[PDB]
């Protein structure tokens, strides 16, 4: 047609294999073929999936190896602004004589809930994707597409909340059929009679 | 009442018989629940939101160190009190004269 | 118990070309019906159309589930439950992943509007009322075969 | 009817009838409410209103005026926006308080308790 | 039935002095195979061949670019269907008023 | 002495709910899994706790009647009754009794126990008054493990029995995280407990191991003939 | 300076308010509100994008993408101060607002003067529609802007006008733009010449005007416009088009808005309501198309605050988009988004509480018109 | 899942009100019962004893259990009861399969034969180990349900083996040890 | 059928084709069962009820009313340029054939008018595509085609019509439990229905509330005081409980119409017929090899699936009636000459009543009324179902220790299978879990109206995801929202505490509890062989 048609089709569907293909695409991990996966990739991204989780999981390993646990585990400890770096331990440990562990321990005190629980995911049971753990909320809400078009906030009711049914989305009270059809003349009363 | 009995197998590989085992089993598990009982030696607006919920704007600061907080994420005065000078003075185009207005402007109801 | 399947929402796979099929299918339904109004063709052969063009496109789509799955997401808990031929059937399958694809009442009396949406996305007010067609019918012809048999 | 109780209390007046209240003498406060049928804020002031005439079942008289066949007495009480109360005092030397917007109820209460 | 669908993106190049002219059931125009023919779909790197002789509709012109899973021609069935015909009779309903 | 353990953190989100985490950082390979798999089982039904068990009005046709000057019926005393925390050490079976009178609320406070038993809440709602009308009911007291259910109703006449819990410990969890110590493999054991208020995280996770031993010990008896 | 330039929405705070209050021919129940929703599906031709004061504006645009601070008074009181807090949840900025404690907010202290006539008069003004120029305007804000918005309700008060004035002045002297949105209240739809006297010193003071349709024909002509619209041909259909009898979108053509134009005019926006936006420019003309798809949602179908989000998706693309001036397809892939807004924001009851997202507006954007179209 | 293909849990209220007349004899039969009246009481009572010679009496004797409807021919199988605690019989997950389970609660009626020559029948023919071909062509009847085939696949599916395992080529560079 | 408040409203909505003067069961031919398409916004096309009478009893629509013929009538919407240009008119089944019926959204913009875009319609019986300008009347409705018990079902539009079937049916078969609980995710339509349910004490003058009572409230309005009573534990029809607890505290406002006392299965004016409890999807050790749930042990003891149930029929007295407050027992005789309480049966006689003057024209004391109360807890055995068609029969109680338990350490109340999902065709209840799940971390309610796909493609999606995310953003538990496969989180064992090799669904679903818990064999008899049985149960 000379003229471009309407369509429900016209916008491409999100999902996870999209932005997790950009996201790796990002710090030079895959290669594309433009700035956008296309279906194929995507396709091909759905079959070879373990094998970059296994190697982002095997280079924080070796980070984790190679800096240290105190540094390593600072990242979820910020109320913690100390030296991280071997060498402070090292003199810190012939300073005052507290080892490692005594370090790493009093480090941990000075940890919240919160920084825990975002923590739990460097689990030796369960290894989340190191990528996912540090993905951006503006790369997360790609996912599903973003914010939806009608407003939640029309669905949301506070749990504690007695209906009020003089409303405009209800009817008017049903009167007592009795007193309804005794107002109109249709019934009499026993005294009345 | 409900009682249960448990029914425990043991196939060793001859190094040791299976009675030893259940000892050996036992006394590593003691020893590796011990470590829990170890002890060391020893040697106008004055109600909540009233202030809370004040907004850095209705503190009447300078533009520039407004301009400067908001960058930095900081709206509230509980926000402001949980950041510290060290971090303060990260906050690009934050200097000392800041530092000080802002304590004397905290300081000055 | 130890491996722990599971069915997610996100774990409903539809065929990467989708998108591409139902597009064209529209594209030409709306050709035609223009040349319609025009007088370039009849409204029997606007009915056959309509139907095959639709039929043939399904079953592109159902054909080609299996060869996706296999190659693609092999251990696909869906994928598991279908090939093993422990629940559901390649028909059901379908219908979650793919689209549920034209459908009459008993003895002809087609419906004339194709459903292209599954239960995953969500089928329109349209496309329900529809397929309670068949859902009457099923409902009805196992009591009657019960009965007879 | 007096077997069955009207649904809704605040009763419709015209523009003479607001004057006849006025120019005479009375002992209650009295609120004018303007609205119109199709302005949206005005369906939840009208739930407001009928809160505030249950509770004060004689103490104060509520009634509204419709800017559909009252525009040029609308006009006339300078009401620029369609929800516009008018709070007036029993004593006719007290000025009344024109009160523009979707208020909360308990400032109606305030104002009627100590404005008024 | 069965839809013979275009293997990859390309021209579609056949000769036309061997199919004869005709009208689809649908309404659209196409070309009958007769006999056997052999389709070339000119793609980026390789060609592609496809066709039944007995009884093949194509849908699809000379030098016409298609792209992928698009359905070319119809093996029309070839084999007969069981023969029982049922005839209906469809009522055309006018939309707008007038002579 | 190389196995450090401390308290990470310690709250009090409420007078019936506590929060305690704690770290033993140089543990081994295997150890962290067993370990912490025994300790959940261990806070999560082997810890035991006092509760009420019986109560006796004073003169009431059924548990689902009403009674005058309160809003609540009696069965919605005995299920407020059973969420009262109590805390004690000794088994057996103990008395306490209710004896407010006058239009209030009667509360934890009111209730009055033997010297061994004590209150945590203080605070918790039992039922409403609105008449002048003397509220006496009697209580018994039972330290036991898991939950009783009401089966028996002998050996006293004109009493409710109530389906008590004997669980101190809500929930329980824990976290195991890598050491990195390049050959030899060792990992950091957490662990989350919250409590009801009758004892703190810390005895909660002393008395779960000390239930641990007791239960290991007897396999290194003398074998009996 | 932060790079979304700041707007800056003089006026009044007030909950929820619509100022153009004019006589419908249709009306509904007296008592039952339950079928007043009725009228939300077939408004008034005046009240199919309603507008409102400016803090909905800056909420509306800040929820878009932006920075908006709102200039205006308050009092001391539990109204004031909620409505303060809520601009504040919201990130508007509010180091302009300022604190009174002599006058209560939304009360107007009148006197009725019943004498052979109901002729009030204003005793003492609100805090709202009371604000000095001697101390109380911030120059500061007033230096980092780029667009300064005003409505027309200002101008109904003889003690905003001059402190409306030295505002204009000091923006346009820092170098920012003057954003005028009419939203003419009661009064001002009395008759055609003492409006257009009334407001005529601001008229000549605005860069980008956003006039009403209903407003626009008004001030030139209404009876011109009401008989045009109802041409009727007898014989045949001239324009080809007039056979199916559709809805007259009639799109003015420039020398009909020559007595409107002056030098400092850079763009005008007629502003249907979600259907037609005729933007015009000192170089060339056009329309936008929009939906108004209100009836997919009958239960809330509310438009109580429309035009807010148009204007305020206008000033996001005219800060951010600075080729809107001297382009034709930019301005209408522009304005698209500010219809998209416009149709979000009627399918929730409140205007601050359905006010949409930047996504969510791109999103129907997106869906709506054709790939070609943005 | 615990209970085997021949046994079938049998309730407790179910059980005794089915061997009512064998406890009864059992009572009055050894001691502890004199009378009908005091056997009858006793075993109102719930006394641990009248437990326990139920269990005796129910230990090697066959009950038939049989659907409501009987569509199939397999729809009468014999089963011996095991006495268990609840409202519910507990059948076997591959005889429930054959029986066409259904989703709603399925009522089961439960009959206990009284001579010999019913207990031989239903001990050497009616027994599930002794039907498990159909008899419309010898197709096994008693097949592994939907979990069970479901477990069966994921023992035997492997896993990937070519550019799924292996991200670049092998080609240009040790499994796990042999296990003996 | 007063077993909850929704057989009571859904019984008079009941179209019988079958009585005096009407079509038999097997009379009746095949052509009449089937849906046609005037039962459109009429007759709901999913409620039907199962058995030989399939087809010939079907509900009411809910916009439907008798229209001065005997017939049945639908609201419609016009749309035609016109002098007011809006009316919703109701039309008759044969007039309204004739105008173009289109249900589509106007969120289409290809260039042109806005009215040359295509539109599915409705005309002559007939669905078609037809341009904006043909068309003359629109159904707006979200409600308006099904019935009450079709519209209770949450994203409807993701599963079968017959599963919408079986969870209508299994809807009426729920028992009011003693404490009851709104729904996290709901339709929207609860409210109206715990309205005109009639178990709610609905206001009939407006006043203060002066006397706050366990028997009575007292309404103070203009002087005259309203005494109005409230039901304190009585029986049902079908053996149910019914009670109402106070909504209003002392000295407040009320107006006509609005909730002064509540009601049973009804908390806050919204029907409540079930819990909100924490379940799995995943196959454990075999005991959900069939439709079968593995429930916890924690809503045994917590009180949460307990109900009431009423029965009619040395604890004897000086008269013989037995006295109040008696524990009868199976055995127990009352008052053959004496009643005794059939097996099954024992609870506290909570009241007597004699009948000596029976109304039945005499004064007949046949006997005595007595009531029994029975508090039957969850046990094994018993049937439980969600609004979606999932039916499951409980096999086995485990501890709080030996149940599965999340990353956060709580351990999940009920595990279902997952092969059935697939089987039955249901994906509403996944979404249904998981925004459950969002709004009880969020400490929100969501009430969605169905077909939400009109507004955009893919809109439950996002409705789900959104929350999900915003859940585990506020609140730090990144286990709801997992990146990798949104929706499902790994668990561990309660036995060896050890992770599964696969993630599972978790959510907080609405689960409800449901009340109920010859010659083919002879020939099956004579095919095994046994004769000598067949004479035994034959002479038996
Ligand atoms: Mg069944
Ligand atoms: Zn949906």
């Amino acid at each position: 047609p000379e003229k471009e048609q309407w369509s429900r089709w016209q916008r491409r569907r999100p999902d996870v294999e999209t932005v997790f293909l950009k996201a790796m695409a990002e710090t030079g991990q895959v290669k594309l073929y433009g700035d956008h996966p296309t279906l194929t990739e995507t396709a091909l991204y759905r079959a070879r999936r373990h094998l970059y989780k296994k190697e982002r999981l095997q280079a924080e390993k070796e980070k984790l190896e190679k800096i240290g646990p105190i540094a390593y585990y600072s990242e979820w400890v910020q109320a913690w602004k100390k030296d991280t770096s071997r060498e402070a331990i090292q003199k810190h440990f012939e300073e005052t004589g507290e080892d490692e562990n005594t370090q790493l321990i009093e480090m941990f005190c000075h940890q919240t809930d919160r920084e825990y629980r975002i923590m739990m995911g460097t689990d030796i049971r369960i290894p989340r994707d190191p990528l996912a753990m540090r993905m951006r909320e503006d790369q997360i809400k790609q996912i599903w597409g973003g914010d939806p078009v009608y407003p939640t906030i029309n669905y949301i009711q506070d749990p504690d909340e007695v209906i009020d049914y003089r409303g405009p989305d209800f009817h008017e009270p049903t009167p007592n059929m009795l007193a309804y059809l005794k107002e109109h003349g249709k019934i009499i009363s026993r005294e009345e009679l | 009442e409900k009682q249960e009995i448990l029914f425990l197998e043991i196939w060793t590989n001859g190094s040791l018989t299976p009675k030893e085992a259940l000892h050996e089993a036992s006394r590593n598990l003691i020893d590796l629940f011990i470590p829990f009982l170890h002890m060391e030696e020893d040697n106008k607006n004055k109600k909540k939101i009233a202030l809370k919920s004040i907004f850095i704007d209705q503190s009447e600061l300078p533009s520039r160190i407004y301009n400067c907080l908001k960058m930095s994420n900081i709206y509230t005065l509980l926000d402001l009190l949980n950041n510290s000078q060290e971090d303060l003075m990260k906050i690009e185009h934050f200097r000392s004269e800041d530092v000080k207005r802002i304590l004397g402007i905290l300081e000055k109801y | 118990t130890a491996t722990s399947i599971s069915l997610g929402i996100d774990d409903l796979l539809t065929i990467p070309s989708k998108g591409w099929l139902v597009q064209d299918a529209e594209q030409q339904s709306l050709i035609l019906e223009k040349h319609h109004h025009y007088g370039n063709v009849h409204a029997v052969e606007k009915l056959r159309q309509s139907i095959e063009i639709w039929y043939a496109t399904s079953e592109y789509l159902r054909q080609e589930m299996n060869p996706n799955f296999r190659m693609t997401d092999p251990f696909n808990p869906v994928h598991i439950m279908s090939f093993s031929g422990a629940r559901g059937n390649a028909s059901q399958v379908h219908q979650l992943v793919g689209m549920r694809g034209l459908m009459s009442d008993p003895q002809g009396q087609m419906i004339d509007l194709p459903i292209q949406s599954n239960l995953r996305e969500g089928l329109s007010l349209t496309e329900y009322i529809i397929s309670c067609y068949g859902a009457r019918k099923g409902v009805v012809d196992t009591a009657v075969r019960t009965s007879d048999a | 009817g007096k077997y069955v109780r009207e649904d809704y209390l605040v009763k419709k007046v015209s523009a003479k009838d607001i004057q006849e209240l006025i120019k005479g003498e009375r002992n209650v406060p009295l609120i004018i409410d303007f609205y119109a049928t199709w302005c949206g804020p005005c369906i939840l002031m009208a739930q407001e209103l009928e809160m505030l005439a249950v509770e004060y079942e004689s103490n104060a008289l509520i009634v509204k005026v419709d800017t559909d066949d009252e525009y040029e007495f609308a006009r006339d009480m300078q009401v620029r926006g369609l929800p516009t109360l008018y709070f007036i005092s029993p004593d006719p030397n007290k000025d009344a308080i024109r009160t523009e917007g979707l208020i909360p109820i308990q400032m109606m209460r305030d104002i009627i308790n100590n404005d008024l | 039935a069965e839809h013979v669908r275009a293997p990859s993106n390309g021209k579609i190049k056949f000769n036309e002095d061997l199919v004869h002219p005709t009208r689809t059931r649908h309404g659209h125009p196409a070309f009958l195979c007769s006999i056997d023919l052999y389709v070339t779909i000119e793609s980026e790197d390789i060609l592609h061949n496809v066709n039944i002789p007995p009884k093949s509709l194509l849908l699809v012109q000379n030098d016409q670019y298609v792209e992928s899973e698009q359905v070319i021609a119809e093996i029309r069935a070839g084999i007969s269907t069981l023969n029982f015909k049922e005839k209906v009779r469809k009522h055309i309903y006018s939309d707008s008023d007038g002579e | 002495r190389t196995l450090q353990w401390k308290c990470v953190e310690s709250r009090t989100d409420s007078k019936r709910l506590y929060y305690g985490r704690f770290i033993l950082s140089p543990l081994m390979k295997g150890q962290a899994d067993t370990i912490g798999i025994a300790m959940r089982r261990a806070l999560l039904g082997e810890i035991e706790g006092t509760c009420i068990t019986r109560v006796k009005s004073e003169k009431v046709p059924h548990e689902y009647s009403t009674i005058t000057g309160i809003q609540e019926s009696v069965h919605e005393i005995l299920m407020n009754l059973k969420e009262i925390i109590l805390r004690s050490n000794l088994y057996g079976t103990s008395d306490a009794s209710i004896c407010v009178k006058g239009p209030g609320s009667v509360t934890a406070q009111d209730i009055i126990l033997p010297p061994y038993v004590e209150i945590v809440d203080n605070t918790q709602h039992i039922a409403s008054l609105t008449e002048p009308i003397d509220f006496c009911i009697g209580l018994q007291i039972e330290r036991n493990r898991g939950y009783l259910i009401k089966t028996p109703h002998n050996f006293q006449d004109g009493s409710y029995p109530i389906d008590a819990v004997f669980m101190p410990v809500r929930n329980a969890n824990h976290s195991i995280h890598s050491y990195g110590n390049g050959n030899e493999k060792q990992e950091i054991l957490f662990l989350e407990i919250w409590t009801n208020g009758s004892l703190t995280p810390k005895e909660a996770l002393h008395e779960a191991s000390r239930n641990l031993i007791d239960l290991f010990i007897p396999f290194l008896h003398m074998e009996e003939d | 300076y932060p790079n979304p330039p700041l707007v800056i929405c003089f006026g009044a705070a007030q909950k929820e308010f619509v100022p153009t209050v004019r006589v419908s021919h249709e009306q509904m129940h007296q008592d039952k509100y339950s079928e007043w929703k009725m009228l939300q599906w077939n408004p008034p031709e005046f009240v199919r994008a309603p507008g409102g004061p400016p803090s909905n504006v800056a909420i509306s645009h800040v929820r878009l993408g932006g920075r908006a601070a709102f200039m205006g008074k308050v009092g001391n009181d539990e109204f004031g101060q909620e409505m303060v807090l809520l601009m504040n949840k919201e990130k508007v900025q509010t180091r302009a607002v300022k604190f009174d404690d002599s006058m209560r907010t939304g009360c107007t202290h009148m006197k009725i003067k019943f004498e052979d006539g109901k002729m009030k008069v204003e005793k003492v003004k609100e805090p709202a529609e009371d604000s000095l120029s001697s101390s109380e305007l911030n120059l500061d804000v007033l230096k980092e802007a780029r667009i300064f918005h005003f409505n027309s309700e200002v101008l109904t008060s003889s003690s905003m006008r001059s402190t409306l004035f030295k505002a204009i002045s000091l923006s346009k002297k820092f170098g920012g733009l003057v954003f005028f949105d009419l939203n003419l209240p009661l009064p001002l739809w009395r008759s055609r010449d003492e409006t257009r006297n009334l407001i005529k010193e601001a008229w000549e003071q605005a860069n980008i005007i956003e006039v009403s349709r209903q407003e626009l024909e008004f001030l030139l002509d209404e009876e011109h416009y009401e008989r045009k619209r109802n041409y009727r041909p007898q014989y045949f259909a001239e324009n080809f088009e007039q056979t199916k009898q559709r809805r007259d979108y009639y799109h003015y053509t420039p020398a009909e808005i020559a007595p409107l134009w002056h030098d400092g005019l850079k763009l005008l926006f007629v502003t249907d309501g979600t259907l037609r936006l005729h933007y015009y420019s000192p170089s060339f003309d056009g329309v936008v198309v929009g939906t108004e798809d209100v009836l997919i949602t009958p239960f809330t179908c509310d438009r109580t605050g429309s035009g807010d989000a148009v204007v305020a998706g206008i000033m996001r693309k005219l800060t951010t988009q600075p080729e809107m001036y001297h382009d034709q397809d930019v301005l209408e892939r522009q304005l698209r988004f500010a219809i998209a807004a416009g149709i979000i924001s009627q399918w929730t009851i409140g205007a601050v509480r359905g006010f949409p997202t930047e996504s969510a507006t791109q999103n129907l954007k997106e869906q709506v018109y054709v790939p070609s179209m943005w | 899942p615990s209970l085997s293909l021949h046994r079938c849990g049998l309730p407790r209220e179910i059980a005794i009100e089915l061997f009512q007349t064998f406890v009864i004899r059992g009572l009055i039969r050894q001691h502890l019962a004199s009378n009908i009246g005091v056997a009858k009481s006793k075993i109102r009572e719930k006394e641990p004893i009248v437990w326990e010679i139920l269990q005796e009496v129910m230990q090697g004797h066959p009950v038939l259990l049989n659907r409501a409807p009987t569509l199939h021919r397999l729809g009468i199988q014999a089963f011996q009861p095991v006495l268990v605690e609840g409202r519910a019989i507990c059948l076997h997950p591959l005889v429930c399969k054959g029986f066409n389970a259904d989703f709603d609660g399925d009522q089961m009626a439960v009959h206990v034969p009284l001579s010999l020559e019913a207990q031989v029948e239903a001990r050497l023919l009616m027994f599930s180990h002794m039907n498990l071909l159909s008899p419309a062509i010898g197709d096994p009847i008693s097949v592994p349900t939907q979990d069970m085939l479901i477990g069966l696949y994921v023992l035997t599916s492997g896993n990937h083996r070519g550019i799924c395992v292996n991200r670049y080529n092998p080609c240009n560079r040790t499994k796990e040890p042999f296990f003996s | 059928d007063r077993t909850n408040p929704l057989t009571q409203i859904v019984h008079g909505r009941k179209l019988s084709y079958l009585g005096p003067g009407g079509l038999t069961g097997r009379t009746a031919s095949f052509r009449i069962r089937d849906i046609h398409p005037s039962h459109y916004g009429r007759i709901c096309p999913i409620d039907t009820s199962e058995g030989i009478n399939v087809g010939l009893i079907g509900s009411l629509a809910i916009h439907a009313r008798i229209g001065h013929w005997g017939s049945l009538e639908s609201p419609f919407y016009e749309i035609s340029e016109r002098s007011t240009g809006v009316r919703m008119l109701y039309l008759s089944p044969g007039r309204d054939e004739y105008y173009m019926v289109a249900a589509g959204n106007s969120l289409a913009l290809n260039q042109d008018i806005q009215e040359e875009q295509v539109v599915p319609a409705r005309y002559r019986q007939e669905f078609l595509t037809i341009a904006w300008e043909q068309v003359h009347l629109r159904s707006i409705f979200p409600f308006q085609y099904f019935s009450i018990g079709a519209s209770l079902i949450p994203f409807i539009e993701h599963n079968d019509a017959n599963r919408a079937l079986m969870s209508s049916n299994m809807q009426r078969q729920a028992v009011p439990l003693s404490r009851s609980e709104k729904c996290i995710v709901g339709t929207g339509l609860e409210r109206q229905a715990a309205l005109d349910s009639g178990a709610l004490a609905i206001a009939e003058r407006e006043g203060r509330v002066v006397y706050t009572n366990t028997d009575k409230i007292l309404l103070a309005g203009n002087g005259d005081i309203l005494s109005i009573p409230l039901v304190i534990y009585q029986r049902s029809n079908k053996n149910t409980c019914m009670h109402q607890k106070l909504q209003v505290p002392r000295g407040k406002c009320i107006k006509k119409g609005q909730i002064l006392a509540d009601g049973a299965a009804t908390v806050g004016g919204e029907l409540a017929l079930g819990k909100n409890v924490l379940v799995a999807y995943m196959p454990w050790e075999g005991y959900n090899s069939e439709d079968a749930v593995l429930i916890s042990e924690r809503l045994v003891y917590e009180d949460i699936y307990t109900s009431f149930h009423i029965r009619k029929y040395r604890n004897l007295d000086k008269n013989g009636i037995v006295m109040l407050g008696s524990w009868v027992e199976t055995g127990d005789i009352l008052v053959e000459t004496c009643l005794k309480l059939p097996i099954g049966g024992r609870g506290r006689v909570i009241d007597v009543r004699w009948i000596q003057k029976r109304g039945g024209s005499s004064y007949n004391p046949e006997t005595i009324r007595v009531y029994i109360l029975q508090k039957r807890e969850i046990k094994v055995g018993d049937k439980v179902a969600g609004r979606h068609g999932n039916k499951g029969i409980i096999s086995k109680i485990l501890p709080r220790q030996d149940m599965p338990y999340l990353q956060d350490g709580r351990s999940v109340d009920m595990v279902f299978n997952p092969l059935g999902v697939p089987s039955r065709m249901n994906v509403g209840q996944i979404f249904e879990c998981s925004l459950g799940l969002a709004g009880s971390l969020l400490d929100r309610h969501y009430r969605i109206a169905p077909f939400d796909e009109r507004y955009e493609q893919e809109a439950s999606r996002k409705l789900v995801f959104s929350e999900l995310y915003e859940a585990s953003k506020q609140t730090a538990n990144p286990w709801v929202f997992e990146p990798e496969y949104p929706g499902k989180s790994r668990i561990f064992d309660g036995r060896t505490g050890n992770p599964f090799e696969q993630p599972v669904i978790i959510g907080k679903p609405y689960i409800l509890k449901l009340i109920h818990q010859g010659e083919m064999e002879v020939w099956a008899l004579e095919g095994f062989g046994v004769a000598h049985i067949l004479q035994e149960m034959l002479t038996y």
